[PDB]
């Protein structure tokens, strides 16, 4: 005698779209429902599991001159933190470029880490003159203007050298802040007490002023780079984020 | 000592950097990542909608990598910012479709490989092909009234070693294309009640993934 | 057995005379000549000059790497014209010459395919190394082979394999007087080469 | 007490064709669902499973003829290299010869080995002459023409005596191709840059002239025989493959 | 040295030959094979469809597996060809028919072997047979809400020890049937909707194959 | 948390007559669900299964 | 060190990106063209008649 019976629970015969498990296939069109062997042959060897790949790797996210009429104590160059910061543009063809940091982190609600700031200078061995990187935590929309320089020693600063053979300084940003994640504001609309994108602003004076011959020029420019360590994410969505100007 | 480096050196380059003091920051509190890419894309994305005016007409599109084709034709959101990472693709895909609207409607998918005799992508008219040809290649035949959606993995079936989403020109047209899937309808007979699909694509855990590349530039990404 | 192939019923022993000598005396004392001689060395490819009146971002050179290594010119032309189908690695040189007294950079990366759209900022993606006035006048670059077929196909290949692309980094300036340009060269060679195909038909 | 419950997933009720595990039969017909013993006994112990029965077999492709007026280095017949291609033809009844590696690949999209190739020359004892079968790797739109005799010994080749007591040449195609596997094009209807059939065209020289005293024929028939080894396919479908003329 | 042989001589007809110098070709890089017989003919084919115009009516077709009888009587596209391949079969099939358009009918479909007392192949008409007949042959009762499609697998029940393909005249008529099958519908009342049948047939496990044979001339294969 | 899922196959809810397996009971009137002993005591030990 | 030779002060390390990739499955099967599968095959020379 059969006796087999099952009752059928609510939710039926309804499509999930949320994670990978209720989206596999039952099917296939596959026939003899064959299995695919991997085959690194032509890839040369690199495969991709994981969003590192991109986020270690530094990329342009602006570019400041540096003058000899700037005297000591001139703010030149206000950046906040956040993976989502880039100014940069292009001309031919109209476009925005954007750092490789932000457009993983353009697709996420949240996430936590150490955003590291690489500052290139370009200049000759002839030049001389140093710099202050300034970190200020807090949130965004504070008022970091009127800051002086005597203020500015208080908070976490590193004392850079144009000249010499190493022109690039890494200067990581210790996470801080009084949530243990930020989020992405700029999808929603206005502003909002308490809900924060970035842990704090970023500051470069002129410590000293930019000293050069006369056969030279007289400004240096210097390329920021951006990148993190230890970045944490979670809950996807689809953003396009538009280029912070100022 | 790590706040200062060389990055025109590349072996330099690969340091640690370290500023200022710092602790381990702990652990990450739910157990699941979201950062590994086969749960990330594990979650579906759209891909495409399209609407029958009339009984037994027949409907075809490509399902196409190229970065040139711009919607409502091509790849829209995020399946378009996802395949322009990565130079290189193979390995299956799990297909989901999704079916609304009127009710009573018998209809045949299959699955047609690249370059293989097959309907002109995005047109719809009527079927030209034999009802002999159809079957052989493969098809599921679905009714609306029972379930109205449909999970099926398109196979890989390409004489090609992988696929690319980044070509110009005489390349794009041939390489940057995956396959084609078709639906025809059958019973539709009364006009009214408005029978539409949605399609949804998955990524599966044999598809590999080669050589990243840049992301696409903010004007690139578009929405239907 | 290599490839001409005779099938024959009336077939005979060949008929030598002495054999092959070695010379206690050598004539040349160069390597004799082979594949990894000539195929693998260093070549010249685009030769361009390095101006102030370029922007950023904009395009010093522009070249497509396999396309101009095939030309009677280079004698790695002598393999690769008779073979149809070849896969193969890359290898890059880019030297400069700057003056101390100027300041700026490039960037030289190594794109498979095309650009395409995706963003100038990120090259630094890419297999990539930079060029400063500060530190140095040279990056090698060493990519393997990547493409969606088999092998290339010389006589009408389907899209450039490796198209490479060089930035200006930053502005480049100079003082009053001072030298306003600056040579660049770019070389390159073929390595672990493998052919396939021989065929009449390229000429 | 009972308790089982069961969510029923999405794709209710979907007849799928794909693969043979979705076409097996729940339900029989078969009286108490009898199963049947095998009976190898008045087949000849001959079962067939796999198709390489067929493929494995040398079948006529076409026949060329082979003539003494034709001075040296004139091409007589020029052949492509795929299992679809056979230009036999026969008046009663009217038909379509066709082989049987082309019968069996006329229904796969892909494929890739090596087709063997057999010649058998029809001579009497008393004629001499040579051939030559030039391989030409490549695409099947070549242009072939335009090759002298000279230039030709440059690709494989291999040169075959008519006199003697082997009437055949078994001539073996090297697989060489860009990609892993080549394509049956003839369902889709025009060209495309990039997607083949062929690896290449065969070529049929006249080495030396042919010979003969006057009480014989002066010309030769030359079957051509076709069969492959390594034989792989997939993706099936119909398709009624013409035959290719010329 | 293989490039040379006797084929005229069948001892040295199984030679390996060789010509030019070669590597082993690696491996195939999916797992499954397709030119196994039980893979290729594992996916299942067409075989007819019908459709009926009034109620009550019943419809009756065999399956015939000689080549002599032209569609859209007889078998079309695939299995034509597949059919035609080998001399000999024998050995269950696997069946499975589709239902579509009109809702709410009740059917009876049951199966009958060679030669015994059976409506007239390829006719629609009005059931000739006692009820009492049909039940005893064994039968499924379906209903076309519910399921629409029905999956069965064909026993072997005949005289003969297999059956052919290939045949001429007298043993054509009798030998290369393999067996009927009927579908009755009740329940029909409204001419509208359209109700509408299509069969797909499939090879199992259990089947055999003898005797290879020539594969058929173009102008063999038709479709309807 | 409750996972468990079947897809239903086709030919769904379709009766089959073919044989036994097919046309066994699914449910019973029988109160309890009870079974019946053999009984050979009135026929002569004569039982036909053939 | 084979004849093009770079002297330089300034140089430095290549930046690699993977590897030398064996094929699983071969694209083409016979042997990668060389010296001695080019130079040293037979080539048709003069081709006359003796009358």
């Amino acid at each position: 005698m059969m006796r087999n019976e099952t009752r059928v629970s609510t939710t039926e015969n309804v499509v999930n779209l949320s994670n990978y498990e209720d989206a596999r296939a039952k099917m296939s069109f596959a026939l003899d429902q064959e299995d695919w062997k991997s085959d690194p042959s032509q890839g040369g060897g690199i495969k991709i599991t994981h969003f590192t790949t991109w986020t270690s790797i530094p990329t342009l996210a602006a570019q400041f001159p540096f003058n000899a009429s700037d005297s000591v104590g001139q703010q030149i160059k206000v950046i906040p933190v956040d993976p989502y910061f880039f100014q940069m543009t292009n001309t031919n063809p109209d476009q925005k470029c954007i750092t490789a940091l932000a457009s993983i982190c353009q697709m996420f609600c949240f996430w936590r880490g150490d955003l590291v700031f690489d500052f290139q200078v370009f200049p000759t061995k002839y030049h001389s003159g140093r710099l202050l990187f300034c970190f200020v935590p807090g949130n965004e929309l504070i008022d970091v203007t009127g800051i002086t320089l005597k203020q500015a020693t208080t908070a976490p600063c590193a004392v850079m050298d144009i000249a010499g053979v190493q022109s690039t300084l890494r200067f990581r940003v210790p996470w801080i802040s009084d949530t243990p994640y930020r989020v992405n504001r700029y999808t929603k609309e206005a502003h909002q007490k308490g809900e924060y994108t970035a842990i704090g602003k970023l500051i470069v004076y002129c410590y000293n002023r930019l000293t050069s011959p006369s056969n030279v020029a007289h400004h240096v420019r210097v390329n920021v780079y951006l990148s993190a360590i230890n970045l944490e994410c979670f809950a996807p969505l689809y953003h396009a984020m538009d280029v912070t100007t100022q | 000592v790590g706040a200062i480096t060389t990055i025109e050196d590349p072996v330099l380059a690969k340091k640690v950097p370290e500023t200022f003091p710092e602790l381990k920051p702990g652990e990450s509190r739910h157990t699941s990542d979201h950062m590994s890419i086969y749960k990330f894309m594990g979650r579906s994305h759209f891909l495409c909608t399209f609407t029958f005016n009339s009984n037994n007409k027949e409907y075809t599109f490509p399902i196409t990598l190229s970065s040139t084709s711009n919607p409502p034709h091509g790849l829209p959101s995020t399946l378009r910012w996802f395949f322009n990472l990565f130079q290189l693709y193979r390995g299956p895909l799990d297909l989901t479709i999704i079916i609304t609207g009127a009710t009573d409607v018998d209809g045949m998918a299959w699955f047609t490989p690249v370059g293989l005799a097959v309907d002109t992508p995005w047109v719809e008219k009527e079927s030209a092909l034999q009802i002999d040809y159809k079957t052989a290649l493969g098809a599921v035949r679905f009714n609306t009234r029972r379930t109205g959606n449909i999970q099926i993995r398109l196979p890989w079936y390409s004489y090609l070693y992988a696929v690319s989403g980044a070509l110009d020109g005489l390349g794009d047209k041939t390489d940057s294309t995956f396959g084609l899937v078709s639906i025809q309808i059958a019973n539709y007979n009364h006009s009214d009640e408005y029978l539409s699909f949605s399609c949804y694509l998955s990524v599966t855990e044999q598809s590999e993934f080669y050589f990243p590349r840049a992301p696409l530039n903010s004007n690139a990404m578009l929405s239907t | 057995a290599s490839y001409f192939t005779s099938v024959d019923q009336s077939s005979v022993h060949t008929a030598e005379v002495g054999s092959h000598q070695i010379e206690p005396l050598k004539t040349s004392v160069d390597k004799p000549g082979s594949k990894k001689t000539q195929g693998e060395k260093f070549f010249l490819i685009h030769s361009a000059r390095w101006l102030t009146t370029h922007a950023l971002f904009h395009e010093v050179a522009k070249l497509d790497v396999v396309k101009l290594l095939y030309n009677e010119q280079f004698a790695v032309q002598g393999l690769l014209r008779y073979h149809t189908y070849a896969r193969f690695g890359i290898e890059i040189q880019v030297q400069i010459n700057p003056t101390p007294f100027q300041q700026g950079g490039l960037i030289c990366a190594m794109v498979p395919g095309d650009q395409s759209y995706g963003s100038i900022a990120s090259l630094t993606v890419y297999p990539h190394g930079l060029l400063n006035c500060n530190i140095n006048n040279v990056v090698r670059i060493k990519v393997p082979f990547i493409y969606t077929r088999g092998a290339y196909h010389f006589k009408d290949p389907q899209y450039p394999v490796w198209e490479l692309t060089i930035r200006v980094w930053s502005e480049l300036n100079i003082g009053t007087g001072t030298s306003a340009y600056t040579s660049l060269n770019v070389l390159a060679r073929f390595t672990d080469l493998e052919l396939h195909g021989l065929t009449p038909l390229s000429t």
